[PDB]
C-alpha cells in the first residue's frame, strides 16, 4: 500500500548500487528524495518527426 | 487529617527509613493537623495474588502516594504493571523509582505514573552529544528489544532532525537468536563504523562473540553500549575498550526513596493550598466511582519543581522523567571499569583519564570508510552507454577516434535482454 | 512531467495508450512509420539525425 | 470448548438470550464438549474482575473469555491486559472501556479488542476527505500522547496518496494557552477543514478559543476521532453542530449479534486447532496457591486466528491484534444537539448516506450566514464541458470542479440519482476567478428540466 | 488601502466581547487611538493576545 519506485531509482535507493552515473532528469519529485549534482549538460525538450 | 502512604517491599536497611522519611515529612511542614501513616508490604513471587493484596490494601488505605522499591529482584519480568494500572482506575500517581523501560513511559497507557529513573532514549540523548562532541553524522543503530526500541529510534529521529541527518542502518529483530551475522556483515559494508547496541544482556554477550570472533573491536571501530550491556554475562564478555554509561546514585535507593518523599511530601503541601480536595473511595466492594481530582492531582505533581535533595535540583518533564540528571561514562580499562567521563544535561566533560579505544590510538576513530570502489549503475542510453558483446572472452575492440585517440571502454555486467 | 500538468491530461491520455519500454523502440518504429512524433532532449535526437 | 462470556453492566439485559446463543449457533461444530457460561454482573471494580476470573478458570477450565462493559474506563482493558499477561487466556474484548483504544500489547497478553487503531480512524477520516476532495486542510495536535504516531501515518498517507493534497502543515499545540503563541498558531490557519487530536477535556479549551477566534465558521470544517468524541448523550455546550465524529459504536448491529461473532472466531480458531493438533485444552491450573516455573504452552490460539471468515465478513486481525476491517460509523452533530448517524463504512471502501454534503450552516446562534450560491447550467462545447469521474483515482482531475447531474431511470419514474461529474471549460475557469476574486462557496449542479429556458404559457 | 473596519472599544477589557472584537484581527500595522491610562491595558492586553 505504497507508491514507490524502481528501475535506476529502485536499485540505488535500496543500495544495491552505489552512484548514478547517466543521463538523469533532474526534476523537483527526485530531489525530495535525494541530492543532485549540479548539471553537465542543459537541454531543453524538442519533437522528432519524419 | 490522616494519609496513607504505601511502599511495597521496603528493604531490611529501609523498614526503618521509610517511617523516618514519614517522620522528616512531618517535620518541617507546618502545625496542620494533617497527619501521615505509612503502610509497607513485601512480595511474594506471584504478582497476581501480590497484586490483589496490594490494591486491595491500598483501597482500604485510601493512600496519595505509591512506590516501587525493587533494586535487588532478580526475576528478569520487572513489571511493577498491576499496582499502576490499578491506580490508573482512580488515576492515582503512582512514583516508579527503578525501572528504566520506556514502554512503562507510555502515557496513553500509563496514565498516573511518573518516575525519576529516566529510560535509555536519554542515553539515546547522551549519544547525540558526544556526536555533536565528535562531530559525526552517519551511525549503525543494533536495538533487539521492539517496545523500547521503536521509542529510542523515534527519539534518535528526533535527535537527527536539527542537522536534518539520518541513521545509516535500521536493526529492529526477535531477542534471544543467536544468528545475527548477516546483518553485522551488511553492516561491515556500510562506510562508517559507529556501533550503537540496546540489547538484553544474553543478546549483548551474543553480539560481544560474534564480534571479537570476527575482528570487530580493532582499528577504526566505534563502540557504544549503555547500561544493560555492562552488566551481567554482558559485563564478563565485553571487550575491553568499550565506552558505556551509568546512572549517577540511580541504582543508590535510601537517599533516592528519602529525596522523592521529600518531593511527594512539599507536593502534597503545597495541594492542600488549593480546595475541591476529593478522596479515592472504597472501590474494593463495588465503588467505580472514579477520582474526580485525578489529572488535577497529576498536573500539580507535574511542575512540582525541586532543587533540594541529595541528587540535586529534581523536575519532572513531559514525560515525567528528571530533569537534567548525572550521568557517568564508563570504559573497560583491561577488563576493569574505568569513569573516562561525566554529563550534565546539557554537557560533556571528560575526566583526568585517557579515552583508550578498542584499537588503536586514544583520538577517536575517524570510521568513515569510504566507498574506494564505486559500485557505478546506468541505463542503456544511446549516444551515452554504447555496448558491445564480448569478442573471444571478456575482451573488446581497441578503437581509435577520427582523431587518433583511443575510446576509453570498461568491462561492464549490461542486461542481457529486456523482455522478463 | 505530463501528469503535474493536468493542462496537458489529453495528450497525456492519449499518449498513456501507447507507451515503449526503451527508446531505441521508438526509433526503429519512427523510422519504419509506426509512429509520428516523439518528445525527447534537442541534442540527442539532433545527434541521431 | 468450556467457554465463558461475561457482563459487568448496567443496560437491562437478560441472560437467556445468551444461553440460547451457542444452541442453534454452530451448525458445524467441530469441538463436541463446547460448554458456554454466561454470567452477569453490576459493578466493574478490578477486584470482581480477578475474583471472577479465578472463579472461571477454578470452574473446569475456561478457555474462551468474552467481556463487554457499558462504563467508559478503558484502563479495565489494560486491567485484562494484565489478567492476559498471566492467565495465558485468549481474551476478547466487546464494548465500551473494554473495547477503547490502546497503543501497543505485549507478547505475554493474548487479549484482543474489537475496535479500530488511530491509523484506521485517520484512514477512515481521510477516506471521507478523499470522497469529499477539500485539498485545502490542515492538522492540528495537542501534547495528548498517541500524537507523533498520528502525525506521522498522516504525513506517509499524503505522500502515498492518490490526490497529492495541498495539506498545510502542521501546527502543534504545545502548553495551556497562553493566547499568545497559541494565537500566533492559530492565525496562520486560512483553510476549510481542521484536523483535531487532542483530549474531550482540551477539545472544549480548544473550540472556545476558536469560537473567541471566530474559527467556528461554516466554511471552517472539524473532523475529530472516536478517542476525542466520548458519550453520545453527555455533550458539552460549546461543540459546533456539525462536528464530524468517527466511531465504530453501531446499535444496527448490537451486542449480542457481535458476541455471537466472538464466538463464531472462537470456535472456528478452536476447530482449526484442533484439525492442527490433537490435545486443545491447555490453560493454568489456580490463582491461588501459584507455584513457580510455570508450564508455558505452545498450541495456543493467539498467533493461529490471525485470519478468519464468519458471515461473509473478513473479520481478521493485524499483528498487534487488532481487527483488519472493523465496522465504523460516520456521525455528525445535528441542531437537535445529538450525534446525528451518516454513514457506515465497509470492509475497505466507504459508503454514505448523504452523497451531497449537509452543512448544518448553523453550528451556532451567533452566525449570519448566507454566502452559499447555487449555480446550475447547461452542456455548451466551449463553455461546458461535462466528463466522468476518473474511475482509476476516484477523483476528478484537478483542474476541473464537481457538479451533481440528477440522472433519473427511465421517463415513469421520477427518483434520479446526484452523480457526481467533473466539468472544465470557459465559464468553470470564469467562475474559479470569481471564487478566487470575489471570494465566496458555490453548489455547481446541471438542469434536468431540459434546455435553457422558454416561456411555456406563463411558465419558465 | 486596505483597511480592516474599525474595532471601537467600550470599556477596558472585560474577556466578554471586547476580545470578540480583537481577536478579528490576523493583518499587521495597528494604529490606536486612546489615552495614556487606556494604553497600559491595550498594550497588555495585545501582549496577552501576543
Ligand atoms: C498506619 O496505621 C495502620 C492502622 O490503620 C497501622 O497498621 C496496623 O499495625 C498493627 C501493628 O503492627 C497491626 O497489628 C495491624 O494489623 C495494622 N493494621 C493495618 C494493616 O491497617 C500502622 O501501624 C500505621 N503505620 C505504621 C506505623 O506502620
Ligand atoms: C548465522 O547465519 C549465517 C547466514 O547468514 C550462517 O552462517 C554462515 O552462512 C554463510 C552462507 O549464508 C556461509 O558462507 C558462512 O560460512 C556461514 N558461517 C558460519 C561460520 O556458519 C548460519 O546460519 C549462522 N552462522 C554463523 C554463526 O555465522
Ligand atoms: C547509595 O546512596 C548513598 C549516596 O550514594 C550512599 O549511602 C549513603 O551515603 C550518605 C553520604 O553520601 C550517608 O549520609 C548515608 O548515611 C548513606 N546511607 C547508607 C544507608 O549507606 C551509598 O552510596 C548507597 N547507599 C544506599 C545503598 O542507600
Ligand atoms: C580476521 O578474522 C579472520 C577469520 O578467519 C582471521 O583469519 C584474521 O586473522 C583476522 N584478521 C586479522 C588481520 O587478524
Ligand atoms: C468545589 O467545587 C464546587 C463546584 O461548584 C464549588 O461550588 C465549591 O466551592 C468548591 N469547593 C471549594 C471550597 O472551593
Ligand atoms: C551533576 O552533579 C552536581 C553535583 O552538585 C549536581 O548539582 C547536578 O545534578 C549535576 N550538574 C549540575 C551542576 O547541574
Ligand atoms: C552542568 O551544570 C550547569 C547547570 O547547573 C550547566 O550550566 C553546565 O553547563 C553543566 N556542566 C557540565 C558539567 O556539563
Ligand atoms: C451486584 O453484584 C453483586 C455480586 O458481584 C451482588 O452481590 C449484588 O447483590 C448485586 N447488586 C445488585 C442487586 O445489583
Ligand atoms: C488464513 O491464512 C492461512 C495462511 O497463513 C491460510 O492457510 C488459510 O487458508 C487462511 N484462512 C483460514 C481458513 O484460516
Ligand atoms: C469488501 O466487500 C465487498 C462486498 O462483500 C467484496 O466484494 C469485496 O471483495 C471486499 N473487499 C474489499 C474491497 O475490501
Ligand atoms: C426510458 O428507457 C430508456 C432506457 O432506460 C431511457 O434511456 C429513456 O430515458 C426512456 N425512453 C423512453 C423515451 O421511453
Ligand atoms: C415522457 O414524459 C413526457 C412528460 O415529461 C411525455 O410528454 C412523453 O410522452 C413521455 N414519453 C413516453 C415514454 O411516453
Amino acid at each position: 500500500n505504497k507508491k514507490e519506485w524502481n528501475g535506476m531509482m529502485g536499485e540505488l535507493l535500496s543500495g544495491q548500487a552505489d552512484m548514478i552515473v547517466a543521463p538523469l532528469t533532474i526534476n523537483n519529485e527526485r530531489a525530495q528524495y535525494i541530492e543532485f549534482s549540479k548539471p553537465f549538460k542543459y537541454q531543453g525538450l524538442t519533437i522528432l518527426v519524419k | 487529617k490522616i494519609v496513607n502512604i504505601g511502599a511495597v517491599l521496603s528493604t531490611r536497611k529501609h523498614e526503618q527509613m521509610f517511617r523516618e522519611a514519614v517522620n522528616q515529612a512531618n517535620k518541617r511542614h507546618g502545625s496542620w493537623k494533617i497527619q501521615l501513616n505509612a503502610t509497607s508490604v513485601t512480595h511474594k513471587p506471584n504478582a497476581i495474588q501480590m497484586a490483589l493484596s496490594v490494591c486491595e490494601d491500598l483501597i482500604s488505605s485510601q493512600v496519595y502516594a505509591i512506590l516501587v522499591s525493587h533494586p535487588p529482584t532478580p526475576n528478569d519480568h520487572f513489571t511493577p504493571t498491576p499496582v499502576s494500572y490499578t491506580a490508573g482506575f482512580y488515576r492515582i500517581p503512582v512514583l516508579g523509582l527503578t525501572t528504566r523501560m520506556s514502554i512503562y513511559s507510555d502515557k496513553s497507557i500509563h496514565l498516573s505514573f511518573l518516575r525519576t529513573v529516566p529510560p535509555y532514549s536519554h542515553q539515546s540523548s547522551v549519544w547525540f552529544e558526544m556526536m555533536r562532541v565528535y562531530n559525526w553524522n552517519h551511525i549503525i543503530l543494533l536495538v533487539s528489544d521492539d517496545h523500547e526500541g521503536r521509542a529510542a529510534q523515534k527519539r534518535l529521529e528526533t535527535l537527527l532532525e536539527e542537522r536534518e541527518s539520518k541513521a545509516e542502518k535500521v536493526l529492529q529483530f526477535d531477542p534471544g537468536t543467536k544468528n545475527v551475522t548477516a546483518l553485522l556483515m551488511e553492516a561491515r559494508e556500510l562506510e562508517a563504523r559507529v556501533i550503537i547496541l540496546s540489547a538484553s544482556e544474553d543478546d549483548a554477550a551474543t553480539v560481544y562473540r560474534a564480534a571479537a570472533m570476527l575482528n570487530m573491536t580493532g582499528s577504526g571501530y566505534v563502540w557504544l553500549v549503555g547500561e544493560r550491556e555492562i552488566s551481567g554475562n554482558a559485563l564478563r564478555y565485553a571487550p575491553d575498550g568499550i565506552i558505556g554509561l551509568q546512572l549517577i546514585n540511580g541504582k543508590n535507593e535510601s537517599a533516592h526513596i528519602s529525596d522523592a518523599v521529600g518531593v511527594v511530601a512539599q507536593a502534597v503541601h503545597e495541594l492542600l493550598e488549593k480546595e475541591n480536595i476529593t478522596d479515592p473511595p472504597r472501590g474494593c466492594v463495588g465503588n467505580t466511582n472514579i477520582w474526580k481530582t485525578g489529572p488535577l492531582f497529576k498536573r500539580v505533581l507535574m511542575s512540582s519543581k525541586y532543587a533540594d535533595g541529595v541528587t540535586g535540583r529534581v523536575e519532572f518533564n513531559e514525560d515525567g522523567d528528571r530533569k537534567f540528571a548525572n550521568y557517568s561514562i564508563m570504559n573497560l580499562q583491561n577488563r576493569k571499569l574505568v569513569q573516562v567521563g561525566i554529563y550534565n544535561g546539557t554537557h560533556v566533560i571528560p575526566n583526568d583519564r585517557k579515552i583508550i579505544w578498542p584499537g588503536g590510538e586514544t583520538e577517536k576513530p575517524r570510521g568513515y570508510q569510504m566507498s574506494t570502489r564505486l559500485k557505478i549503475v546506468t541505463i542503456h542510453q544511446e549516444p551515452f552507454v554504447y555496448v558491445k558483446p564480448t569478442m573471444s572472452d571478456g575482451t573488446c575492440k581497441e578503437e581509435f577516434t577520427v582523431n587518433g585517440d583511443p575510446v576509453k571502454k570498461v568491462i561492464c555486467t549490461g542486461p542481457n535482454d529486456t523482455s522478463p | 512531467y505530463f501528469r503535474r500538468q493536468v493542462e496537458l491530461s489529453t495528450m497525456y491520455r492519449h499518449m498513456e495508450k501507447h507507451n515503449y519500454e526503451s527508446a531505441a523502440e521508438a526509433i526503429q518504429a519512427v523510422r519504419d512509420n509506426k509512429l509520428h512524433a516523439f518528445i525527447w532532449d534537442s541534442a540527442v535526437l539532433e545527434f541521431e539525425a | 470448548l468450556n467457554i465463558a462470556v461475561l457482563l459487568g453492566h448496567s443496560h437491562d439485559v437478560t441472560e437467556r438470550e445468551l444461553r440460547n446463543l451457542w444452541g442453534p449457533e454452530q451448525a458445524t461444530g467441530l469441538p463436541l464438549d463446547v460448554n458456554v457460561v454466561a454470567l452477569l454482573m453490576n459493578r466493574t471494580d478490578p477486584k470482581s474482575l480477578i475474583t471472577h476470573v479465578c472463579d472461571l478458570m477454578s470452574g473446569a477450565r475456561i478457555h474462551g473469555l468474552v467481556f463487554g462493559d457499558d462504563t467508559d474506563q478503558e484502563a479495565v482493558a489494560q486491567m485484562l491486559d494484565f489478567i492476559s499477561s498471566q492467565t495465558f487466556i485468549p481474551i476478547l474484548g466487546i464494548h465500551g472501556g473494554a473495547s477503547m483504544i490502546m497503543a501497543d500489547k505485549d507478547p505475554t497478553s493474548t487479549f484482543f479488542q474489537f475496535g479500530a487503531s488511530i491509523q484506521q480512524q485517520a484512514t477512515v477520516m481521510l477516506k471521507i476527505m478523499q470522497d469529499y476532495d477539500w485539498h485545502v486542510f490542515s492538522l492540528v495536535t495537542t501534547i495528548f500522547p498517541g500524537y507523533r504516531d498520528f502525525i506521522s501515518f498522516i504525513k506517509t498517507t499524503v505522500d502515498n496518496s492518490f490526490v497529492g493534497w495541498d495539506m498545510q502543515n502542521v501546527i502543534t499545540l504545545d502548553t495551556s494557552f497562553e493566547d499568545a503563541k497559541t494565537q500566533v498558531q492559530l492565525k496562520k490557519i486560512h483553510s476549510s477543514v481542521i484536523l483535531l487530536y487532542c483530549s474531550k477535556d482540551e477539545a472544549v479549551l480548544i473550540l472556545s478559543e476558536a469560537r473567541s477566534l471566530g474559527l467556528t465558521g461554516y466554511d471552517f470544517f472539524w473532523i475529530v476521532p472516536s478517542l476525542v468524541s466520548g458519550n453520545t448523550e453527555l455533550i458539552p455546550k460549546e461543540f459546533p453542530s456539525g462536528l464530524i465524529s468517527v466511531s465504530y459504536d453501531d446499535w444496527d448491529y448490537s451486542l449480542e449479534a457481535r458476541v455471537r461473532d466472538g464466538l463464531g472466531i472462537l470456535t472456528t480458531a478452536a476447530s482449526s486447532m484442533l484439525e492442527k493438533f490433537s490435545y486443545i485444552p491447555e490453560a493454568k491450573a489456580s490463582c491461588y496457591g501459584q507455584a513457580e516455573k510455570p508450564e508455558t504452552p505452545l498450541h495456543t490460539l493467539h498467533q493461529f486466528m490471525v485470519n478468519v471468515t464468519w458471515d461473509g465478513k473478513d473479520l481478521s486481525f493485524t499483528e498487534e491484534g487488532y481487527q483488519v476491517h472493523p465496522r465504523l460509523v460516520v456521525i455528525v452533530l445535528n441542531k437537535d444537539r445529538e450525534w446525528e448517524k451518516v454513514g457506515k463504512w465497509e470492509n475497505q471502501t466507504l459508503s454514505l448516506r448523504h452523497a451531497v454534503w449537509p452543512r448544518y450552516k448553523s453550528f451556532s446562534d451567533c452566525e449570519p450566514d448566507d454566502n452559499h450560491l447555487s449555480i446550475v447550467t447547461l452542456e455548451e462545447a466551449p463553455f461546458v464541458i461535462v466528463e466522468d469521474i476518473d474511475p482509476l483515482t476516484e477523483t476528478c482531475v484537478r483542474n476541473t470542479v464537481p457538479c451533481r447531474k440528477f440522472v433519473k431511470i427511465n421517463n415513469s419514474t421520477n427518483e434520479g440519482m446526484n452523480v457526481k461529474k467533473c466539468c472544465k471549460g470557459f465559464c468553470i475557469d470564469i467562475l474559479k476567478k470569481l471564487s478566487r476574486t470575489v471570494k465566496f462557496t458555490y453548489d455547481l449542479y446541471l438542469v434536468t428540466n431540459g434546455k435553457h429556458g422558454k416561456k411555456v404559457n406563463n411558465v419558465w
